[PDB]
């Protein structure tokens, strides 16, 4: 199974890695699928594409935009 | 984070209870977010409509 | 343009169909597409299924 | 590697099993993706839940309801 | 709650922000939903990778590439 | 029809063409769909965000 994530752009690839790690062993754990069935992908969205309230999280000084700069 | 599993049916509600929880807390402990702002929901799939290999699971179930 | 929303199921039809329109005109309204380019579907999540929090909404609605 | 398929609900259980056929023989034909990492998730969308520029499907008479028949 | 948008690549930030702004507008006013809690996901495909009718969005003069260019 | 399929980065332009008439011809081919009506994109991956087993793509690919 499969497990889709979108979160605003910014974290590094370590955070990423052990994002899929924890994702999968908790999957793993909680409903007994096998490690080798378990999909996991990250989609970072630009603080320019993410909306939070009718928002964009740029406006809000959240997150990096596409070439990982800061507000 | 927005958290979006896509699940075979199957799986009990209490299950389901347990997996919301579980890959929430996953995300609080890898990249540190901040419990409330997680968003994780499961999309059931019937086993006719999912597909390893060319096969759907309904069928190598069989 | 192909919009996707999420929603826990408790809609009515009605509700829907007026969901659909206003995120289409929303859409044409907002960056000029055609209306015949914009695709909207509701993906409705059972209460069992959808978390805030770590809590699924189903559990939060027990009192 | 992953296949995502949405549409409107009324497809046969036949017309899934063909669908999930061709588009992993796709994937496997084209890129040389190993037909074992190969899934595909489809997704029945009912027709008061999918809109055509504005209009949902079943005002536009396709498709069937969340019940499994309609006009 | 949750809204995701796909679309070809080339949508300025404005208009980005615009959208998010109006589909937000849009899910409050018609069923009500608390204004805090609508999220709005934007997923620029580039052209290269998002398909008409079979020809992707690029070989049909449409959008930006991955790096941000036109198709001239 | 929609049909989006998560790639890993690395595939060609000229591949990424190929594929998504391919996926476009299989749905008209599998289902009856007007080839105008199918909607077919990829969603691109870089390899440290696409994880197999709890392992990234990159992980994988750098242990042969």
């Amino acid at each position: 199974s499969i497990i889709q994530v979108t979160f605003i752009a910014g974290r590094t690839e370590l955070q990423k890695e052990r994002l899929i790690a924890a994702l999968t062993d908790a999957a793993v754990d909680t409903v007994g699928i096998e490690r080798a069935e378990v999909r996991v992908i990250l989609k970072d969205i630009p603080n320019t594409d993410y909306g939070i309230a009718g928002q964009t999280a740029r406006s809000l000084g959240r997150g990096v935009d596409r070439h990982g700069r800061a507000p | 984070p927005n958290i979006e599993m896509f699940v075979v049916e199957g799986y009990s509600d209490q299950q389901k209870e347990a997996l919301v929880g579980a890959l929430t807390q996953a995300t609080v402990e890898a990249i540190g977010a901040p419990i409330d702002s997680v968003r994780v929901w499961l999309t059931e799939v019937p086993a006719t409509q999912f597909g390893i290999g060319g096969k759907t699971v309904a069928a190598i179930a069989a």
